[PDB]
């Protein structure tokens, strides 16, 4: 079945940054879109990020725009979110999702699989 | 951006509705509306997307609609393990996703 | 063959795009090219054609001088392959007269011209390319429909048609077929105060008409259909966002239930696709003159009377001329939905561009995907100066 | 297929509306539209053709100087779609001479062309396609026929031919053919004197015939036809209304068993639908010229001879040029009824319009209805000054 | 019907004969056929047909004033019998964009038409005459595609597609399309550097395609697909017969894995037949312009890179200009191998023929056979100074 | 099954009006034009005037022609006639009948319901 496996979690003395990564299998990576979404502890689910099936349109939550940077490499079905400069707001779990729609240009969701989240702590 | 009630109850075997209301260029706007469940300690699942569709191993006793501006989930038959935290999400026209406050629910 | 039943829904309308488009008026600088007006699009089980009225005569020939007017004896409704001029050899005539309306039920066409003078006007209703009915002028002064394509549901082909006053009240009927023949008549019942030239489509729900109130709205009438029960209802579009042409500048309320004052005895055929959520309409960029040509995304513009657009579309320029528009859809595509469709009629020469003594059009088709696609004006583009 | 049989009675007829109309004159001032004269309508069991006598050229091209002659080497029978003009490039050629006729059986199509100088004439019948059958010139001065719809009646198709002066007695015969070949022929009897021209319809009583007398009379012969016994016999019409072209003013009392007197060598080709109280006449406006044309019900004009018009239409104003007419149905329609339909040739050029040296025509097509249905002139219009 | 399904090898190529040939632009002199750029020929199961891009205009009108762009609203594929020209009343329009591709599959066409401003351009995909899918624009720089034949294998159609900078690196995907929607996708793989206007044929052993590198390579890459596994690979034609124009003049050693340097930011789109010893391949005759053409026979071109012609034809004369060519076949032919074809774009006008200010062309059309024919130059041939 | 109800009759001063009606039941009163017929007492029948299933036509009888009026309201399936200007000549049964022809503009006949009548006296 589908799996979705982050890791690159950890703490991160303000003003540095960190980069995160999923690892995904159990179907093809190269025909859904992705997406991060965060959780404070505490806190209901926050959208940070999505980038489409081929890498060419990414789009992000204004809370990050501008510090964080989303990307995909297909050849070796892994997810990245590189975030910098990072802040106290910015602590929380981080998970990788599965867009539903297969190979379209539509980055609306739903979010079919979710990982299970890696923690980062500013 | 979505607000949903803090907290919804109910008996055992009751139906409870949760709400979600955003504006016409999120709930309104698009007919991608969706609801996960989420326990705690858990990763979120997905129980409908597309307004009303349910994801093959979502059970009948969750279902929902849309009217105006204003989503709507509604759980039939309560059970004592459906106590979560449900979230409604949609699609808007910044080309962004959000997710709502989130409602807990209990069982009485 | 079976009939055509409307049993989809629409297809989510994320952007429009490229259909057809004939290049009539460009193609006629020099070659046999017919003058025509008032272009529809309909589609049978496996062709699409192009429709539309004819004056009788070619783009560059003598006879093109005084084709300004609206009815002759030569008009006739003619239909030619998707994307094709209307050419003279490539033309099929459907039946005679200055004004029509037609659709396949899913077996065989129907169609209907109307032809006489202004005081003593008749209808001619075909079926399968046989005379079938006919019904006379009521009210005496121009009879005339719709200019679009039908709907039919189980044989049943709904048909909006006015006899009156095209600057005050008017007897607007809607007239029930089947192969041909009338089942059932209906006086227009409901809010709406004046309709002309309805534009229709057809869904799992039932048959919606968007119509023009020449009278007095700057909104859209909206006749809802029901071909089963052969019953309807009327209203306006509550929007704010006002679709007819000329017009006054957009509210921040809108109407329902009365036609929204600012420009009367006057206006241009249109559409719109009522989908809750997915709802879009059409209208000129211009407000005082035909010209140019947008799609709006307005939520819930049927019943929301503060809803504004939360995205869009060019199809024209502002600098470009305009004209009729109307909607339509291939009932017997592959799919769980339909496909919804629209074209734009594009007026060349005669009444703006009095360089020339001739009125003609081109046709610019769009449909719907699921994809937000990019978008490009597709203007006519004949140069003018090539007819002098 | 099954041989068409003449089952059903005509549809009462209360009123006149436009079945075609293929502005040949007017498209044909720009375009590549041959010259043709002496038009028909005729239908297969699917689609209805116009059908004329071509010259072999365009209106504009310089061969249409002399068009006026009747008989040449050039002139064929073709046919083209209903209403759209008879175009170089949509035309097809059923077969070559100056004079013909043609008729579907329910089958395949019949059609006779008659070519060869005027001393040696002679009928060339073709059937699906190929020639079956020839009949040589019996009087040795112009072998003619009908110049319209030809009807069958389980497979034979009666054909009226003459040989003979036009300003005198002339050899007058019917040949019964069935798939092209000759069953019978009869000599005609009754009480007609001269017949030229003759417009045939059928009905389940059997085929019926109105036809010219270019000798002596302002009144019209009548071939009456059983197809079943192949049998025939021929009288006048009785009314006191007066149909041919040049005609005297009408009497108060007509003739049935003799020609009506005034003017002499000359007439038009022409129809009538004979049917007891539900009978009409066609004929010209003017009494002097082939101008106008009207439809008149008449009752019982066969066999009333005082009879005089109840009701009637205007086709054609008598401010525009006319032709020859003649009837036709659509022997394959669904219904109980047959309903009646004419044609009616508009004459452009010479020997009117001296301005040009072409002439050529025109077609409008009308059917009937049982509503009362308002009324329109149907004119050519082109406008000969652009030709010029 | 069924899928067409590639199972047989190629015939043995000994020598080429005429196949087709429209004179298009010497028919268009005087009489109503279209201006249309980048030509191509494919079959369907029982009808070989031509296409290409149309200008929306004839050649004598006033709008051919300016055809010399590549890019606008007026473009559209057409498509009309073969050897017949592109004229305004025979041609069909398949769909609209200013670059395509197409191919029936053994029970349906699909095509696919390119559309939009340079960077917002998008592809609609049609299939059985109706809308089915779309592509966006994912570089944001002229998406593009074919401009040929595209084989598919038991339904599925590869296509290659580009979008990016012509004179540097660009994104270079390949779409596996059945029955008008996406199955999968790749990213361009292999070492060809830079991929455009693949010209595509299929055999048993899968789908071969021969591209223009307009970056760097005087040598032409080759993507090898695999329609069942939906996977592919490429590299260079080894020969050190260089194909492209412009070009250096030929090496003694060719290349496998990189461009052969000499000419950038250029070329010409062509093909190849890659058969071991039975090996052909297509260029032009001077190496600084698109003039003349010739078919070289050499063996394992593919691989050998001291590989040199022993055998020839020449298609064109130098002294003529040329243009694009390409690859396409009879996949439903009786046989028991596959007949090559091949075809070559004849250009007239801008950018060479100053005195006009059209471009336009012909289209000459070749195939392959086992017996050593007979050659001859097939020109266009028409006469520049009859269009001034 | 079709019934036709006359109403309105009674005795009228000559020179004062009187206005008849018909309630219409068991068919669709939409669909067929309506006459009204006269009978004088020891009279034969007098046609007296007819309105098409729409309203849009209406004639009359020379007898009445300019002082009566016909008139339906297709909403109440109710008939009208409007009668002013009585003579003692026009003392009689009036009826109501119910033309046979199907949503045409042929007002022909035959009547192929009638209902009883009412008399009216001058
Ligand atoms: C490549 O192709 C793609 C294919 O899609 C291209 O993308 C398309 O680009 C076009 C560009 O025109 C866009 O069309 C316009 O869309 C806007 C709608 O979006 C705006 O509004 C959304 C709604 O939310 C806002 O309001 C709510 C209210 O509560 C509020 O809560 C919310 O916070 C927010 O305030 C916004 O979501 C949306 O945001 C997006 O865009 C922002 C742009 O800068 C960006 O910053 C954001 O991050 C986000 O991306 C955005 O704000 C339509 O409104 C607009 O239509 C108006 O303008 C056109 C301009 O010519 C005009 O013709 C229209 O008639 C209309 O303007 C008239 O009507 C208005 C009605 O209220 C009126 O207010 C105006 O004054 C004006 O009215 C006057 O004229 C009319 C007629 O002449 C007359 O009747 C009146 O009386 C009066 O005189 C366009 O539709 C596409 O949506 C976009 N498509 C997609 C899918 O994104 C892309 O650009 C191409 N790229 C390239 C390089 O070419
Ligand atoms: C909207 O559309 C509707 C669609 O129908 C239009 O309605 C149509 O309007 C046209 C108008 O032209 C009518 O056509 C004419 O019809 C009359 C027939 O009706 C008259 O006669 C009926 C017969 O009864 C009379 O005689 C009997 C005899 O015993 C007697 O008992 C009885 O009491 C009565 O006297 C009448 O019933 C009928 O009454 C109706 O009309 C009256 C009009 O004012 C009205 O008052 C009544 O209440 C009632 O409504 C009426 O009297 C045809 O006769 C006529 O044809 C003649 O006139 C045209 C005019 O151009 C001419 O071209 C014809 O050739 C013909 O005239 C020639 O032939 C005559 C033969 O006897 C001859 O006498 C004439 O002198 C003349 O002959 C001369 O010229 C010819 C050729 O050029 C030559 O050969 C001769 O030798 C000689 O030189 C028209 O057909 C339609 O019938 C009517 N349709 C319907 C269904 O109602 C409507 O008008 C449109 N509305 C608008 C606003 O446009
Ligand atoms: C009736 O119809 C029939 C139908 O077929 C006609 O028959 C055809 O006639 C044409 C005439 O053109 C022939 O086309 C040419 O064929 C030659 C190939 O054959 C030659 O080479 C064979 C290979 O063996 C040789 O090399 C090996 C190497 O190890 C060696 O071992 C071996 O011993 C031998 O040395 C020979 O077998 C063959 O022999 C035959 O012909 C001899 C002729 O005299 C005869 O004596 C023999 O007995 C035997 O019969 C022969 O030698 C192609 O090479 C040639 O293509 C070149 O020339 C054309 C001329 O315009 C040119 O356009 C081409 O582009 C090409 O030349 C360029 O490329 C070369 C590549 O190496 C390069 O070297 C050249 O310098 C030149 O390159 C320059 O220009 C290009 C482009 O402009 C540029 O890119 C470069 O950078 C550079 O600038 C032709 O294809 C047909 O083959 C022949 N068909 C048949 C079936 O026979 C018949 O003639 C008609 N009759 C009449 C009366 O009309
Ligand atoms: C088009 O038709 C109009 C008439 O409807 C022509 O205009 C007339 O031309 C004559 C020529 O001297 C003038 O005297 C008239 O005063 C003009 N009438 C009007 C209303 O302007 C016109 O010339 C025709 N055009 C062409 C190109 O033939
Ligand atoms: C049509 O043909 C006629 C001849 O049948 C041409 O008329 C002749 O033209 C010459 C030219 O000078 C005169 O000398 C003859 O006397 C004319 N004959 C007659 C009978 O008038 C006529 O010009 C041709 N018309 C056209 C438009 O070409
Ligand atoms: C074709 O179009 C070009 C413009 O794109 C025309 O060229 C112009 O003609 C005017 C006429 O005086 C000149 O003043 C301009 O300088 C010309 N422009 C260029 C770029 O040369 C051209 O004449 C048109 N050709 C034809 C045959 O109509
Ligand atoms: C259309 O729906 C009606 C609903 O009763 C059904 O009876 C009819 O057969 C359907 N028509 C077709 C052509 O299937
Ligand atoms: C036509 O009527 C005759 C009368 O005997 C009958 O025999 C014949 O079969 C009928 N023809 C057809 C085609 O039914």
């Amino acid at each position: 079945q589908v799996q979705l496996v982050e890791s690159g979690g950890g703490v991160v003395q303000p003003g540095r940054s960190l980069r995160l990564s999923c690892a995904a299998s159990g179907f093809t990576f190269n025909n859904y879109g992705m997406h991060w979404v965060r959780q404070a502890p505490g806190k209901g689910l926050e959208w940070v990020a999505v980038i489409s099936y081929d890498g060419s349109n990414k789009y992000y939550a204004d809370s990050v725009k501008g510090r964080f940077t989303i990307s995909r490499d297909n050849s070796k079905n892994t997810l990245y979110l590189q975030m910098n400069s990072l802040r106290a707001e910015d602590t929380a779990v981080y998970y990788c999702a599965k867009d539903k729609r297969f190979i379209t240009m539509i980055l609306v969701g739903p979010f079919d699989y979710w990982g299970q989240g890696t923690l980062v702590t500013v | 951006v979505l607000t949903q009630p803090a907290s919804v109850s109910g008996s055992p075997g009751q139906s409870i509705t949760i709400s979600c209301t955003g504006t016409s260029s999120d709930v309104g706007g698009y007919n991608y509306v969706s609801w996960h469940q989420q326990h705690p300690g858990k990763a979120p699942k997905l129980m409908i997307y597309d307004v009303s569709n349910r994801p093959s191993g979502v059970s009948n006793r969750f279902s929902g609609s849309k009217s105006g501006n204003t989503a709507s989930l509604t759980i039939s038959g309560l059970q004592t393990e459906d106590e979560a935290d449900y979230y409604c999400s949609s699609y808007t026209s910044s080309t962004t996703n959000v997710f709502g406050t989130g409602t807990k629910v209990t069982v009485l | 063959r079976n009939f055509n039943n409307l049993t989809k829904g629409l297809c989510t309308i994320n952007s429009w795009h490229i259909y057809g488009k004939d290049n009539a008026v460009r193609i006629g600088e020099s070659s046999d090219v017919l003058v025509t007006r008032e272009p529809y699009v309909s589609c049978d089980p496996d062709e699409c054609r192009f429709y539309a009225l004819s004056q009788g005569t070619t783009i560059r020939g003598k006879h093109s001088n005084g084709t300004i007017h609206d009815r002759s004896q030569y008009r006739a409704l003619i239909s030619w392959p998707l994307s094709s001029p209307p050419t003279v050899y490539n033309s099929r005539v459907e039946c005679i007269g200055w004004s029509s309306t037609s659709c396949h039920d899913g077996k065989s066409r129907m169609s209907i011209c109307i032809s006489g003078p202004n005081n003593n006007a008749s209808a001619v209703v075909w079926y399968n390319r046989r005379p079938v009915a006919e019904i006379n002028t009521w009210a005496r002064n121009i009879l005339r429909t719709q200019e679009s394509e039908c709907v039919c549901h189980n044989g049943v082909c709904p048909v909006v048609f006015t006899d009156g006053s095209a600057t005050g009240p008017a007897d607007t009927r809607i007239y029930y077929f089947k192969e041909g023949k009338i089942l059932k008549w209906e006086s227009l019942t409901g809010t709406a105060k004046h309709i002309e030239e309805c534009s229709c489509y057809g869904e799992r729900t039932g048959i919606t008409c968007t119509c023009r109130d020449n009278w007095q709205g700057s909104n859209r009438p909206v006749i809802q259909i029901d071909p089963v029960a052969m019953t309807h209802t009327s209203q306006y579009i509550c929007s704010p966002v006002l679709t007819d042409n000329p017009r006054p500048n957009d509210p921040n309320i809108g109407k329902c239930n009365d036609p929204y004052p600012g420009n009367n005895n006057n206006g241009v055929k249109g559409f719109s696709y009522l989908d809750g959520a997915n709802t879009w309409l059409g209208r000129t960029i211009s407000t005082a003159s035909r010209s140019g040509y947008e799609m709006l995304k307005v939520p819930n513009a049927l019943t929301d009377d503060r809803s504004k657009p939360i995205q869009g579309q060019t199809i024209v320029l502002n600098a470009d001329w305009s004209g009729y528009s109307g909607s339509f859809m291939d009932y017997w595509a592959e799919g769980d939905c339909y496909r919804a469709c629209f074209y734009v009629e594009l007026i060349r020469g005669r009444p703006k561009e009095d360089k020339v003594w001739w009125t003609s059009n081109s046709i610019v088709s769009m449909c719907s995907s699921t994809e937000f696609l990019g978008q490009w004006n597709w203007p006519d583009g004949a140069k003018i100066e090539y007819f002098l």
